[PDB]
């Protein structure tokens, strides 16, 4: 829209990020302020700032904002677990006739122990079969969110069709787990001879071979 | 309750209002000279 | 004050779609009740705002006179209405309170948020769903643990929430979420570690419960006697 | 820039009547007017305002609808208690207030006879040198009456000032003396005086004439 | 829940300054728009000014000038001050407050008499009945307003019509009052009015009886 806004940015235990917020000059430019709105991934969005100088009731001292002509400075003290948020600068437009709200950024700050990922394939049953359908699954566990391309092969020619890719879901001890679905058919599940799941993570590959027969 | 009302109240905008009562439409050019350079002034003149 | 909505909400292409945003402990008293809706992936918009001493709601222009906000002084609730469905509108809908001050800025800032409505639009009917099980092989069991679970597969209202012998398991248990397909299908994943010792004196169920549907499924897995 | 007119100014109805006051302004006023209730010796009072709407303490049985020329007051009830003048107001962009003339509501009386009394001055008001006569008008109704005096087959204007009582809470009862000043030099030349009535109640005026010093 | 008072009113000469005083018990002087509406006797209300909740009035065209009006919010009080006046200021006016295009609280009212002329006893000259039948006694040249009349000290009630004042060319108020009384009881009953008022303290008793001539 009229606003622009940084699309990430890294942050660390104990510096400070400043963050800009810049748009036209018929909203940010003109006379009216910003406001800051954290959104937490899974809570509703609150007011953090109003009228660049205050500071509602619940708010931590360690959020503070400034103005500077015709851009809006968020400056943070410090950065805890809790401020993986995005955060968005909202104000009044003139030409618009109403509130508009910033692109917003991304403040991630995290770090995990990441190591070779681990691969387990699922040939389907024999009931399966019977559904008109073939359905083939390639676990993997105990990887990191990137680099989570999943390739599929038949020993003569890569598959791109009923290729797709799943976002993973956080576990219980800071570990993320996903998984890919091949949607086939059972007419031509006896042609080929093998199946294998190629999943490559910072240039790391394992291959595993299923055998159908 | 009484003695609290709204600040705001709605205008009535008739068309059988009188001339005076007619809803005009208002703009306000503000001009501002400071010690700061212009960055908008006088138009060119295209003559023949 | 808190400000409540109601639950998820699924529709049609071309339906009409509405929802309550009530308010618990006190009335909107006479400040701005404002309509303000977010989407994974983009920004934050804006639609309008209510007033609940006069009934007079403020539009914007970059949305036509397609949606309309209403609320009634007598519940203090207010409502919306959406008409042409489509499918770019499935992101949630939020209502939002407003509080001005006096200055140079007159600003309107978003002190007070409401709960959240799911909205989303899919063209598919509701179906019944089916449950298959997975078993590992003798490769697979290559150390003292095996991995085995179920799947849920053509199911349109949502993954369901799953639980391994009615609650009794909670180590090793891992939810998997859907994704998109080609033609709107969802499918999800469960697998749970498991001692290769229990596997021939205890038996693994899936309770499955689907709310919408009014269905539950009991199905049994073993793991395969061929390999 | 604005001036108010008013259609009524006395009208008479029973209790089960519309009074249908109507209310009329020289521009177009979309719904900013607003009626009022005073009575004789009491202060006024609101009624409705913003045409439309009814206050809290008012009885209902007020009401008006008017969107930008006519306004009206009728009422579905009339009851003994609200008898008292109605105006309606309307305002400026800088709270310019424009309050108009007064409607008041009458009870509905038998139009009977005006009884014409003549008085002619004592002897006592000659060494105060002004003569004063009056003559008498009771129980007349509606308020339609003649108070022209004729002095020697002579018309008289200017010399005489209406004093009009208010209605009895008995019977509703209209009483009218009118009251000539002049000086005693021009009382001894004139000779004959007396003053006529007009009303739909007699076919035809009654006029009581007397002389200087009749016994 | 509102109660408005006035006071300040009275007899003053054309030629001086009068200032008056409105109190409010349940509102504030400085939180409402405030309007002076002043009627005329025997005639309709009339607009003369306005004050806002802030520093600022506004007056009527005939009553542009000659007009201040300062609150005071120490007393809760409403002041009004008339440095000139004419001989058409005499109404009477009721201090009220109330919102945007219409005012719905009213308060009480105080009558101010302006003229030249000063205190006067009252002159009863008795009317002679003609030979049912009507008495009673004429008040002229009296001042200020009002007088008061009675007739046998308050015994006859029925059949009283007492007419209000009404004022002449030469600045004093003329009232007339009249009974209504059966022929068959003239020469019988003595019928004596009292006019009397607090300004002059006059006590004239006069009788009258129908004899004589002239």
């Amino acid at each position: 829209s009229v606003l622009t806004q940084p699309p990430s940015v890294s942050g660390a235990p104990g510096q400070r990020v400043t963050i800009s917020c810049t748009g036209s000059s018929s909203n940010i430019g003109a006379g009216y302020d910003v406001h800051w709105y954290q959104q937490l991934p899974g809570t509703a969005p609150k007011l953090l700032i109003y009228g660049n100088s205050n500071r509602p009731s619940g708010v931590p001292d360690r959020f503070s904002g400034s103005k500077s002509g015709t851009s809006a400075s968020l400056a943070i003290t410090g950065l805890q677990a809790e401020d993986e948020a995005d955060y968005y600068c909202q104000s009044y437009d003139s030409s618009l006739s109403g509130s508009v709200f910033g692109g917003g950024t991304k403040l991630t700050v995290l770090g995990q122990p990441k190591a070779a990922p681990s691969v387990t394939l699922f040939p389907p049953s024999s009931e399966e079969l019977q559904a008109n359908k073939a359905t083939l699954v390639c676990l993997i566990s105990d990887f990191y969110p990137g680099a989570v391309t999943v390739a599929w092969k038949a020993d003569s020619s890569p598959v791109k069709a009923g290729v797709e890719t799943t976002t993973p879901s956080k576990q219980s001890n800071n570990k993320y787990a996903a998984s890919s679905y091949l949607s086939l058919t059972p007419e031509q599940w006896k042609s080929h001879r093998s199946y294998s799941c190629q999943v490559t993570h910072e240039g790391s590959t394992v291959e595993k071979t299923v055998a159908p027969t | 309750g009484f003695n609290c009302y709204f600040p705001l109240q709605s205008y009535g905008f008739q068309p059988t209002n009188g001339v005076g009562y007619q809803p005009y439409r208002v703009v306000v050019l503000s001009f501002e000279l400071l010690h700061a350079p212009a960055t908008v002034c006088g138009p060119k003149k295209s003559t023949n | 004050v808190q400000l409540v909505e109601s639950g998820a909400e699924v529709k049609k292409p071309g339906s009409s779609v509405k929802v309550s945003c009530k308010a618990s402990g006190g009335t909107f008293s006479s400040y701005a009740i404002s309509w303000v809706r977010q989407a994974p992936g983009q920004g934050l918009e804006w639609m309008g705002g209510i007033i609940p001493i006069l009934g007079i709601a403020n539009y914007a222009q970059k949305f036509q006179g397609r949606v309309t906000i209403t609320a009634d002084k007598s519940t203090s609730t207010a409502y919306m209405e959406l008409s042409s469905l489509r499918s770019e509108d499935t992101a949630v809908y939020y209502c939002a309170r407003e509080n001005g001050y006096s200055g140079y800025g007159a600003a309107a800032n978003f002190d007070l948020w409401g709960r959240g409505t799911l909205v989303t639009v899919s063209s598919a009917s509701t179906k019944g769903p089916s449950v298959f099980p997975l078993a590992p092989s003798s490769k697979s069991t290559s150390g003292g643990t095996a991995a085995l679970g179920c799947l849920v597969k053509d199911y349109f209202p949502e993954p369901v929430t799953v639980s391994w012998n009615s609650g009794a398991l909670t180590s090793g248990v891992h939810t998997f979420p859907a994704v998109l397909q080609s033609s709107g299908l969802y499918s999800l994943s469960s697998v749970v570690t498991v001692p290769s010792s229990s596997l021939g004196t205890q038996t693994y169920i899936c309770n499955v419960n689907h709310k919408p549907s009014n269905t539950k499924v009991d199905k049994k897995v073993e793991p395969k006697s061929c390999d | 820039d604005i001036q108010m007119t008013q259609s009524p100014s006395s009208v008479s109805a029973s209790v089960g009547d519309r009074v249908t006051i109507t209310c009329r302004a020289s521009q177009g006023i979309g719904s900013w007017l607003a009626w009022y209730q005073q009575k004789p010796g009491k202060a006024p009072q609101l009624l409705i305002y913003a045409a439309s709407t009814l206050q809290s303490g008012v009885p209902p049985r007020f009401s008006g609808s008017g969107s930008g020329t006519d306004f009206t007051l009728t009422i579905t009830s009339l009851q003994p208690e609200d008898f008292a003048s109605y105006y309606c107001q309307q305002a400026n962009s800088v709270l310019a207030l424009t309050f108009g003339g007064g409607t008041k509501v009458e009870i509905k009386r038998t139009v009977a006879a005006p009884s014409v009394f003549i008085f002619p001055p004592s002897d006592e008001q000659l060494k105060s040198g002004t003569a004063s006569v009056v003559c008498l008008l009771n129980n007349f109704y509606p308020r339609e009456a003649k108070v022209q005096w004729k002095v020697d087959n002579a018309l008289q204007s200017g010399n005489s000032q209406e004093s009009v009582t208010e209605q009895d809470s008995k019977d509703s009862t209209y009483s009218l003396s009118s009251t000539l000043t002049l000086s005693k030099a021009d009382y001894e030349k004139h000779k004959v005086y007396a003053c006529e009535v007009t009303h739909q109640g007699l076919s035809s005026p009654v006029t009581k004439s007397f002389n200087r010093g009749e016994c």
